């Protein structure tokens, strides 16, 4: 998260940290959508070029963690993974189309004031909130700049959704309908972007209909971080909800 | 909220979703929340 600010305690109780067991190593962001299911970026678990092809017991996860160096008691939780599910049509060779993945906790987590699930959008909410100009929120423990290095506290930043024509023109990558970009334009006087390490992290919007937070996207890609005329790319969660469904009923 | 998932497959919370205990639950707005709200009010 570049040009963002520290997160208030409990402002993102669905924040999940994807850890690598040996060696201990922070890999990506992730989100809690249930007491047993966690959402993240497919390239966080599978990306051959970077020697990434993790399995259930290679990784572990942490929930409700507030700082990155001190273990916080009966606040944070450490859960193992029972299974991993990557979208069968995830295109890691080309444009990261369908950069999404699901993880089932080996043992459900108890909700608390620091740990709760984020909502997944429905037809109405999706079409109602995913509109250029509207601002969403991205969170993460990733780099503060292009490599301070990384934060000791969860970072947050609100960014506006950008119109497809503009996103398409900003990158030489084949943009698909399964993704959207967000960020300020050089003429808006405001900065902020996700960055390396933030992948898997959620892009959430607050619904005025019921006062609840909905995860509209997943941090997926970008070129550099917070560079003028550039935008971060996020997996469009709703267009892939049928798949999330199949995977979950199937499990 | 209304449901998509089946509790036995999915777990709990498709229904305790999206409501922060330290914010919405206590009727407290977070420090930057309003920015999102205000973005829903077009270019007023
Ligand atoms: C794996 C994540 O941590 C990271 C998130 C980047 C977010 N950046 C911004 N500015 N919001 N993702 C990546 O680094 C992905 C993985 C594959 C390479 N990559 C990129 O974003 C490249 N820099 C660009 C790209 C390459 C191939 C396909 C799509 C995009
Ligand atoms: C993941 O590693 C397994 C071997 O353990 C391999 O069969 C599978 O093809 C890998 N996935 C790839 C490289 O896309
Ligand atoms: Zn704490
Ligand atoms: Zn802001």
């Amino acid at each position: 998260i570049v040009e963002g600010s520290d997160a208030e305690i409990g402002m993102s109780p669905w924040q999940v940290m994807l850890f690598r067991k040996s060696p201990q190593e922070l890999l990506c962001g992730a989100s809690l959508i249930s007491d047993r299911w966690v959402l993240t970026a497919a390239h966080c678990l599978l990306y051959p070029p970077w020697d990434k092809n993790f399995t259930e017991n290679d990784l572990l996860v942490r929930i409700g963690k507030h700082s990155r160096t001190r273990y916080e008691r009966n606040i944070e939780k450490i859960s193992m993974l029972e299974k991993i599910y990557i979208h069968p049509r995830y295109n890691w060779r080309e444009n990261l189309d369908r950069d999404i993945a699901l993880m089932k906790l080996k043992k459900p987590v108890a909700f608390s004031d620091y740990i709760h699930p984020v909502c997944l959008p429905d037809r109405e909410t999706a079409a109602s909130l995913l509109q250029a100009g509207y601002k969403g929120r991205v969170t993460g423990w990733g780099n503060l700049k292009e490599t301070k290095g990384q934060p000791s506290v969860l970072q947050v930043v609100n960014l506006p959704i950008v119109e497809r024509p503009v996103c398409k023109d900003s990158t030489r990558i084949r943009i698909t309908d399964n993704m959207f970009c967000a960020g300020y334009k050089p003429d808006e006087g405001k900065r902020g972007d996700a960055c390396e390490g933030d992948s898997g992290g959620p892009f959430v919007m607050k619904s005025p209909f019921n006062n609840r937070w909905y995860q509209m996207g997943i941090v997926s890609a970008g070129a550099g971080c917070d560079r003028d005329g550039k935008y971060g790319f996020y997996t469009h969660v709703f267009r892939l909800k049928k798949w999330i469904q199949k995977v979950i009923d199937q499990f | 909220y209304q449901t998509f998932f089946n509790p036995r497959t999915f777990g709990s919370g498709e229904a305790d979703c999206g409501l922060r205990p330290l914010f919405e639950k206590k009727s407290l707005e977070d420090k930057t929340e309003r920015e999102l709200l205000e973005s829903y009010i077009d270019g007023r």
